[PDB]
């Protein structure tokens, strides 16, 4: 007996060749290999396999390699393959990608993915599924922001604030050991993972290093606290000691120096670079220029991705609006490291994305705007020279890594969260194709589902309108503390901040990002000389020169946003 | 060049299910009064006492039908069904209690069955 | 007026259909969720006038057509449903493919 | 010195003989007895009688007989009578329900129930006050729909789910001891009373019982997890063990046996058969024969409830809609059964109300719902036999037992909660008249507010514009922990797992649900021959053919709702 | 805007009126918070044309009459309340039995 | 409909901005609130309308005059901004000084 594709396709969802449109633009994946047994398939519901004796397992007690959750029959999307698979879940992480069901009579069964009394099941059939995505530039200004990330489908948040503080509406920085107490406290109550940056500012090591050891996870440097070559050094000494990540927002004015000036106080060390483009920030006209050093781990924010026909005026106005709070501004918005800062993303040279959110970038746009270059991409430049069998399988990957492998690996934290591989912790995000990039289906937090896309509460069923982002079980009483990670420095953890602080929030470990550089970052690890004319502004890679022009309308917009 | 969001493209071709299974096509009645459905995974021997066939043809099987799906017998109905061979480990528990191991086990799971009034036994 | 919480929250959808018919009345292709409100407030004032479930059935496949809507809207919309109170108590509407 | 009864009423509430309409329904409730002193009634306010040296006792502290809240002047509609009386509440229980006051001064006070110092006053004249809804057929699928539940009354949520997951969305499970673990956890968020159902479904006694220990109050047989005979029996001898609830939705598909065969693998014993009608789910189409044996303790589910004009276009609706979820749907929605449902129900054949809340059923309609069936068949049959006075305490008794005691009973919770009685929970739902079953007034939840129907909070007063239902502090911090009730299993008390979670709330014990049945059912204990017809679906009651129409419109539906 | 907490509660007020005064319109008998709602709102634009609130009070009591309502909400509704900032601040308007 | 957070509040700028339009109908000079909801408004429906942020910008600045306005709302506002989804995705626009 055979099921031709489409009714295949449309009961378990897409199998080995076929492609799926990403949303409405012309983006195409193409499944690349498929775990299943042909016919075995899992499914659950009313005579479907997953039942006692038949695809449920009768026999085994939880500890007998029976699953929590199976998420059954996903198109899995990641820097590690866009592939059909089942996923398991144990102890809140990833435990299997395989074939899930009972070994009983079904053949191809992962041995540790095993359904049973135990598990739980989310039918996964049709839905694209990606790990959460990784936001490494947040300002901590509003609450309300948490809510805004989990809908577009982010899992961690990265950064620092105080809420609407000056100093935390400019930068992303929780500064000194009482503040980073506070906002370690207030993350207990945040339905998300959290990682605290210190001010990546003195001239002696103590001030800095005790943030640290309060249970900071990193450091930010920030032109407006001073991004001298002394705050530069003592910053990256003290991060090397700690392991740690340093983020820059390097010196806009070149009051202290120029661009070479903050790579000779950097001094071949590590560093997260911040909205390498400058829009956001850094060195006039040339920061850009940093994406070129091997060093380097460079990030985009989001409000120039990609470049399109209103960006520069929304820019203009903006830097009008930091006029009129009157910070110095009588250059800064340049089209031609806009429209650059395109193509580098599309040759591997950007590693990240990141929001920048509520200080000059949006909370929930970082996977949105993501999807939205490489659908621009494709339109001007053409399917990229690797891709074959008519798919954008190459491209998807190195642009799925900017948003969720490669800031968990800039940030010391890649063996806890950033992609879908077994050993990981379970925050996993399901979108409907139509919506995908746009508004998550389902965010799960730790094995447990924290905000969903759901309708009227009072109905016979979660379907009638009005389907909204709501948070989820995961979210409520005691739940929130299993489901979510706390990310602190080692010597916070070994100091014992945790228990002298009463944290309930599972506790994960930053390290191993000391050792690490641009060949790290996942299909994005290009190293180059990057030139920037400093009278036309004119953009070179390796002597060539980068030219793009921005578009009228973008897919992931006026289709779907109430506002 | 008309977009429909989220579409899919699927390969040209078929799916073979259960493919290098041996199959076996056996009648089977419904004797009842009522409807009976009977699911894709659900050893066969092991189905509602009143359907009426050979159990024995029914032993280390399941119907060979696309996983999830179910087939249905209206009271009084009789029909032809197609089985598929069970894998994995090939054992059976549970369900009706009439394996409960190996489903080499013919002459235990059909003594059991006669003994519990399943119709079709020898 | 003692409202529950679903009365709170489905004045939203009255309210966002009241936009989404100000847009379409200038002159717009409706988007997804513009199309979605017009269609369940549509729903839910028809139980509040008294009509059956099995007219709203019908009714609600002829409220926006595909010149009403974006590229791709009528695609992305399987189905509407909506619960409110008819004159013999609440009840579910399911419009099937509502925009051809 | 007399006062006519139509302004004693207006002043101090009904009192024996007078009447009182249920909302706009044609159900008349009457007093049936008034534990009052005539002339030494309580109440509150400036110049009134609870005041020190006067009605209030200004001597004793405490613990000298003294309450913390007296709600005064309650007219009480419980299983037990529909009668006049305050009910005293002290450390969060029913202590005194009869007359508070001071004995100083006042006659025939009840000796507990004294007015001191520490004692809070609601005033319930003009009220009907009854026990908190217990909903027991709950799927734990949107965290909203808590206050939906408290909007209608109900204070005491029973049932399985892990939020939007398909398992959860089908079927009243929280599998296996990790999700349990978690959503007790959850719980400690959830201002309403709670039990957790692990899967009934395994061949192995292990797999099962383990969900007992980890802390489930009981466990759900459901077909889409397979409810085949070695299920069934597995979970009762589980039940059996622990004294727990099994709750059965049997195999609709009749795919390993028919009615007798559930029945036969039930083997006389307990077990609550949920939505006995079947469009809910079970036997094809026999199922709600299961209501007439001593064994079983039958609910409905609401959404058959009464049988309507809309009621089978909605049901085929929603079969269409399950069709499309692909759920083996090309017999089940049956005007015959759904018609005869109604008269069970009148009948005391059918012992309980329930929701099936977002899975098949609305959250906030159990009680409302019992209402309208009650005033259907009023409408239909007539006042029942049992009768006088012209009242309709009879049938008002029997129906408000549905969602209170019969529930509790079932569950092995009436120890705790389900009935005004002293000794039992302050789980308490006050009601205008006007609004009774369709919006309470305010919900107390272990002697504080909890929910309540309450206008604007910038106002100089509580009642100005807009009027919604809000919580109140009783939900607020540490407070939801000492005004709500986790019930568990005497193994999970047993094994310390509160201590080992981390859990604040009260923990209740769930025990004696095995040595119960059909005759323990208040007001509703009837056993009887139910035939339903294998071809034409038509249901006999003792040889008797059971027949009945829907209605074209309801009470409690267009007067109250906004949408 | 520097909405203040009760600023947004309101604006739920207005929308509820603005629903049922549509459903009015199309010929509906009203229901109890529909009607509500059209008197609530009533007071409180009234305030805002800085209208007095002895005027207030009289007027709330002529916005709706038996005819416009469904059997039994002039006998649910024994006192309609809202208050609102009028030219001197906010005060607290009651119409007693607005509907005979 | 599928809302996200900002998609849920902003249906209250429009709501504000209705209720302000009412009142402005009826005569009364507006106040702080309504008039930063009237632009606000104007600059999002403009957004979906499709045109540009240079568009709204001048645009922003004739929506209200001196005149329809209370005394010392002009120099009240020295900007309004909003965020909407143009045709090529979100974008701020700040109107400077909207009302002379
Ligand atoms: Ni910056
Ligand atoms: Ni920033
Ligand atoms: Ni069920
Ligand atoms: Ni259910
Ligand atoms: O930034
Ligand atoms: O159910």
């Amino acid at each position: 007996m055979k099921i031709n594709r489409q009714q295949y396709a449309e009961s378990y969802g897409p199998t080995v060749g076929d492609q799926v449109r990403l949303a409405d633009t012309d983006l195409w994946i193409e499944v690349e290999k498929d775990y299943t047994t042909y016919g075995d398939e899992a499914n659950f519901g009313g005579g479907k396999v997953l039942r006692e004796g038949m695809g449920e397992n009768g026999t085994y007690t939880r500890t007998e390699n029976v699953l929590d959750l199976l998420l059954t029959n996903a198109l899995i999307l990641d820097y590690t393959g866009i592939y059909k698979a089942d996923i398991g879940v144990k102890d809140g992480y990833i435990v299997g990608i395989g074939k899930g069901g009972n070994p009983d009579i079904m053949d191809g069964v992962t041995p540790n993915m095993i359904v049973g009394t135990a598990t739980e099941v989310i039918a996964a059939e049709g839905k694209i599924v990606t790990a959460g995505g990784i936001d490494t530039h947040v300002h901590f200004i509003n609450p309300d922001q948490v809510d805004v990330a989990l809908a577009n489908g982010i899992t961690t948040l990265f950064g620092g604030g105080t809420g609407p503080a000056e100093g935390s509406k400019a930068t992303t920085v929780t500064p000194g050991p009482w503040n980073i107490e506070k906002m370690l406290k207030s993350t207990e109550g945040l339905p998300i993972n959290v990682g605290i940056l210190g001010k990546g500012h003195g001239s002696s090591i103590a001030p800095i290093m005790e943030q640290i050891d309060a249970g900071a996870a990193g450091l930010k440097i920030h032109e407006d606290w001073g991004a001298t070559p002394a705050s530069i050094d003592r910053s990256l000494t003290v991060a090397d000691e700690a392991d740690v990540q340093v983020a820059i927002h390097s010196d806009t004015l070149n009051e202290a120096g120029f661009l070479e000036d903050t790579l000779r106080a950097i001094n071949g060390r590590v560093i997260h670079s911040f909205h390498v483009e400058g829009a956001g920030g850094g060195h006039a006209p040339d920061i850009m220029a940093m994406a070129g050093h091997p060093n380097v781990l460079p990030s985009s924010t989001n409000p120039t991705r990609p470049f399109t026909v209103n960006t520069i005026d929304e820019h203009l106005d903006m830097l009008m609006v930091c006029h009129h709070l009157k910070q110095n501004i009588p250059s800064r918005i340049r089209p031609e490291t806009i429209a650059a800062e395109d193509i580098l993303h599309d040759l591997g040279i950007i590693s990240m994305m990141s929001t920048d959110a509520l200080a000059m970038g949006r909370a929930g746009e970082m996977v949105l705007r993501t999807w939205q270059t490489a659908d621009k991409m494709k339109k001007q430049r053409g399917p990229l020279a690797e891709e074959k069998n008519g798919s954008d399988n190459f491209r998807a990957k190195r642009y799925v890594s900017k948003y969720t492998i490669n800031p968990a690996i800039a940030q010391g934290i890649a063996h806890e969260v950033g992609s879908i591989e077994e050993g990981k912790f379970a925050d996993l995000v399901l979108w409907e194709p139509k919506f995908f990039g746009v508004k998550a289906d389902r965010v799960i937090k730790g094995g447990i589902i924290a905000y969903a896309q759901i309708g009227d509460p009072s109905a016979s069923i979660p379907t009638p309108q009005p389907v909204m982002g709501r948070r989820m079980y995961g979210t409520v009483g005691d739940l929130i503390h299993d489901t979510n990670i706390t990310f602190m420095s080692k010597s916070s953890i070994q100091q014992g901040v945790p228990a002298k602080l009463g944290l309930k929030r599972r506790i994960g470990t930053v390290k191993n990002c000391r050792n690490i550089g641009k060949k790290d970052m996942k299909w994005n690890d290009v190293t180059t000389d990057i030139d920037i004319n400093p009278e036309t502004y004119e953009v070179k890679v390796d002597g060539e020169v980068l030219t793009c022009e921005p578009v009228k309308e973008l897919p992931m917009a006026q289709r779907y946003f109430l506002f | 060049n008309y977009i429909v969001p989220g579409e899919y493209r699927v390969a040209e071709g078929e799916i073979e299910i259960n493919a290098g299974r041996e199959k076996t096509t056996i009648r089977v009645s419904n004797t009842g009064d009522r409807p009976i459905q009977v699911g894709s995974h659900i050893h066969f021997v092991e189905v509602n006492k009143e359907l009426l066939f050979d159990r024995a043809e029914g032993i280390g099987r399941r119907l060979n039908i696309p996983s999830g799906t179910a087939a249905r017998f209206e009271p009084g109905e009789e029909m032809e069904v197609e089985l598929t061979e069970l894998g994995g480990n090939r054992e059976v528990f549970g369900i009706s209690d009439l394996t409960n191991g190996s489903v080499d086990n013919k002459e235990l799971i059909l003594q059991r069955a006669k003994e519990l009034g399943y119709k079709g036994v020898e | 007026m003692h409202l529950n919480p679903a009365e709170k929250e489905k004045l939203q959808i009255f309210l966002a259909s009241e936009l989404a018919l100000k847009r379409k009345a200038r002159g717009l292709k409706l988007n997804y969720p513009e199309a979605v409100a017009i269609i369940t407030s549509f729903i839910m004032e028809g139980a509040r006038d008294g009509k059956t479930v099995a007219m709203l059935m019908e009714e609600g496949k002829h409220v926006l057509t595909r010149d009403d809507v974006m590229e791709g809207v009528p695609e992305m919309i399987d189905d509407i449903q909506a619960e409110a109170t008819f004159p013999d108590g609440t009840k579910l509407v399911t419009v099937h493919n509502p925009i051809s």
